RNA sequence: CUGUUGCUUAUAGACGAUGGCAUCAGAAAUCGGUGUUGUAAGCUUUAGAGUUUCUUAAUCAAUACUCUCGGGUAUUGAAUG
RNA sequence: GUCAUCUAAUUAGUGACGCGCAUGAAUGGAUCACCGUGAUUCCCACUGUCCCUAUCUGCAAUCUAGUGAAACCACAGUCAA
RNA sequence: UGAAACUGUCCUUAGUGCAGAUCUUGGUGGUAGUAGCAAAUACUAAGAAGAGGAAAAAAACAUCUUAGAACUGAAGAGGAGAAAGGUUCCUAAACAACAUUACUUGGAUUAGGGUGAAUCGAUCCUAAAUUACAGAUGGAAAUCCUUAAGAAAAGGAUUGAAAGGGAAUAAGAUUAAUAGUUCUUAAUCAAGAGAAAUGGUAACAUAUCAUGAACUUUAAAAUGGAGUGUGAAAAUCUACGGAAGAGUUCUCUUUUCUUCUUAACAAAAGUAAAUUCCACUGAAAUGAAUCAAUCAGAGAAGUGGAAUUUAUUGGCUUUGUAAGAAAUUCAAUGAAUUGUGGUAUUUUUGCAGUCUUCAUAAAAAUUAAAGGGAAUCUUUUGCUCGUACUAAUAACCGCAACAGGUCUCCAAGAAGCAAAAUCUUUAGUUAAAUAGAAUAACGCAGGUAAGGGAAGUCGGCAACAUAGCUCUGUAAGUUAGCAAGAAAGAGUAGCUCUGGUGAUUAUCGAAUCAGAACUUUAAAGGUUAGGGG
RNA sequence: GAUUCACGCAGUGUUAACGUGCAAAUUACUUGUCAUAUUUGAGUAUAGGGGCGAAAGACUCAUCGAACUAUCUAGUAGCUGG
């Protein structure tokens, strides 16, 4: 009963939406975000996760103010 | 019920013209209740 | 057409189930135009929609078996399926008897037939399971009083 | 659930709003390839995971 | 000539095949013969252990008697007409 | 293993004997009353387990209308020496 | 065929030649119109809509209405919630694709509509636990500390429960869909505005009354489980009297069935059960009492009182709300009725004592009282967020409309010891991976069998057999408690009767036990239901 | 921390069904068990040479005699295939 039968009770969320990165990676019991490392002031980035750097970094968003400054 | 039917049944079926098209006919089987089936033969009513 | 909406709305108005709603089979066009509870209420008033009577469930057979049981017609040995204590609990028989016998002793003491000393002696005898029923207790009380007066 | 937070409910409504197809007039534009919305989902097919 | 098709066809049969009849065909009732079970439903039917109400007549009553060797079934893979 | 006993018949079971390949005392020795979906043997009863197979029902398998996969596949597919 | 770039020679250069790598990616065959589309008892006739039952039976036909026949059987295939889902909810148009045939159906396509709160929850408090400034530690990231280390916080910071604690709302009606949320009627709560009381012997009592600060204490919020007795309400059953409607009726049946109801919040005609206290009196010849207990000169029993509890005021009947509502009929909006009981069963909610622990079975927000004596009725407002729907043999998790899994509330009749098996009423559904014909083998599921009875087999594996209740009877062994339902034997049906067990003072009522004639197909066995030594 | 039945639950047997299944462990009967060492929801705590374990090397998201995921990494191969 480690397969089909055991998956009946999976109705309790572990992760909910985060507030700084917007992904469903906020661990409720741990009270931390597994992706952007919330509470932590610095954004969570690792050199072994080179793809996770290119998924969310500078220039992957709107660049609302920096686009004016750099062009200036 | 669904598990049993009467041993013998007497019916009367009448050939009548179809209301819409006059070329064709249709049969109407009706039920004729009788007390006992003894001495009953095929009768053209 | 599909009168599923009318069958559901009629049941809600009639406060019955969908199994009791009767929609006229010869007036399907008129019912189909009724797409609101106000129109359904009008159709009920005109008897196009009727609340069917509940299926009859008669207790006549059950009653006539109760009377035969009262006279003892079905209470044999081959009709009993529970133990003796299950059918007639022994504890509750004792509860009734103690209430019956102690009621009588209290009545005799307050009337004046027996005093507090003879009531006390008869109280413990009753608790000790000396007398089977009410008649056996009144006999012993009468016997004791006669011996006292002799 | 019947009970939800205010912010979560608004993100539920947006997911409802984004589950729509291309309007017909947008499909008549010159040099238009956007005929179907490939980000569409249905409740019984894919769970939005939120 | 032969095959299909029909008898919701059999002496045959998983399907094909095989066998029979095809307007003097076929099918169906009813009907008699032949079997199975065990004596139908009715009643102002005679036995009924007892009981009740009238005042001694009703009524209730497992079963049981006569009509009743009754009633019911019987090709569906039974036999006649 | 040897002697009894169980059976017509006992590498099985039980009771005894013990120079015991290599039993034995909190690595616990001996002892069993209740208890056990625990291991083993024997009686009574019952029976298609069997002598020895017959037969009944439902769902399939068979044929048809609609619908319709997969494993596998060098090429393929009669024998003797 | 194709419609815009390309070729030959010489040098140079290289991502330069494929049949294999279980090679990578893409496409496609035979198998093959084959295996399958067989758990959840089941569908039929008439009519409507539709292109969509035609036809030499092409034997089958999706949706909707009616009728027949049925199943889930009220611990449900019913009515609702928590989590999870997220628009799947309602309606209309439409059927290309999807629901192993089809679909006019759909939880599927398209377009609209839909979630209303001072009283329900979140918000407030704290539990296990969690996290900050300063401090301490570390090369570092960071770790420790949660009131101890602090010039921080009368006393200790943040978070932590949509099942713990918690100010206050109900009945009827309404929508295609929302309703303790809208409408009508009727209420409640919080925050505001306009030298200081009597009575009773006492327990204690008085439509606000009748002053009561700092400070301190007490109580509530706030506490296991089992078992027995019982108060009250509801459901079922039943007694008397009916009113209205319905079913049966050539055989009877003064007959069988349905309705006869009432909220929050308050009032006080009448009247209960249990417990604890108060006054008088002083118990032995000891008494009082329970199903059991248990109690008394630190004062029993008696008599008279006081208090609290009994799902809001004050428990039940009753009253206001309130009959004007709602239910059952009748007429064509208007008319009628809406008594009184039970020494019966179950459920719910309280109460009283008893048993049990090497188990003693939360805290705070918040409220009231006390000790002390410092000081001298009307009206306004009640903000933020959730609220649709499923909650599962189709809306959640398993790749799916998966026989798996997933926490709860309400709960009718028969029969019975039983919430068992079996049948039914209210409600739900007749579809839930397609059918029709034939009735071969071999199968899966359920069965029976002459005579013999384990000879079958590793092995009584499988199946058969015993099975309820009453009475009699019951061994060796034993830790003396058990073995024991040991083993073993007998009885049991239907009908007509008889007797025992009570209450009120002749009337009324309960299922339980015992016995006797008679009859037959000789009686637990439909279902449920120990094989023994 | 007695004997049993029921709602439930488990998994003793058939070594039955199924075994390109209803199901990547389920179905039917049989059996056992069915309140105190009981069953169960939510919250909470324990994390990789670590945890948790009435102890089977069992369980730690179908992965356990050392999880999952990414980097070192195109790890090395006297061996196999092209």
């Amino acid at each position: 009963t480690k397969g089909t039968s055991c998956r009946g009770t999976r109705h309790n969320k572990t992760h909910i939406l985060c507030k700084r990165c917007g992904k469903r990676s906020w661990h409720l019991q741990k009270q931390r975000c597994a992706s952007c490392g919330y509470p932590d002031a610095k954004m969570r980035q690792y050199a072994w996760g080179y793809k996770a750097l290119r998924r969310r970094t500078q220039g992957t968003g709107r660049m609302r103010h920096l686009k004016i400054a750099l062009k200036r | 019920g669904i598990r049993s039917v009467a041993d013998r049944i007497r019916v009367r079926m009448a050939r009548l013209p179809i209301e819409g098209e006059e070329g064709k006919f249709y049969t109407l089987v009706s039920y004729v209740p009788v007390a006992s089936f003894k001495g009953l033969v095929t009768k053209t009513v | 057409v599909s009168l599923k909406l009318q069958k559901r709305l009629a049941a809600s108005v009639l406060k019955c189930g969908n199994r009791k709603v009767w929609l006229d089979p010869n007036e399907t066009p008129e019912i189909s135009l009724a797409n609101s509870r106000k129109a359904i209420r009008k159709l009920i008033k005109d008897r196009l929609i009727i609340k069917k009577p509940a299926a009859m469930h008669s207790r006549a057979r059950v009653v006539e078996r109760k009377q035969a049981k009262i006279l003892g017609r079905h209470t044999g040995h081959g009709k009993r399926k529970g133990t003796k204590n299950a059918r007639t609990p022994q504890k509750t028989l004792w509860i009734i008897r103690m209430r019956v016998l102690r009621r009588l002793l209290l009545k005799y003491r307050t009337t004046g037939k027996i005093d507090k000393h003879m009531y006390h002696d008869f109280y413990l005898k009753v608790k000790g399971n000396q007398y089977k029923n009410k008649k056996a207790l009144m006999e012993s009380i009468f016997k004791a009083l006669e011996e006292k007066k002799l | 659930t019947g009970h939800k937070g205010f912010s979560y409910k608004l993100k539920l409504g947006k997911k409802i709003h984004q589950n729509r197809g291309v309007p017909q007039w947008f499909r008549m534009k010159t040099g238009n390839t956007i005929n179907y919305n490939f980000k569409r989902r249905h409740w019984n097919r894919r769970k939005m995971g939120m």
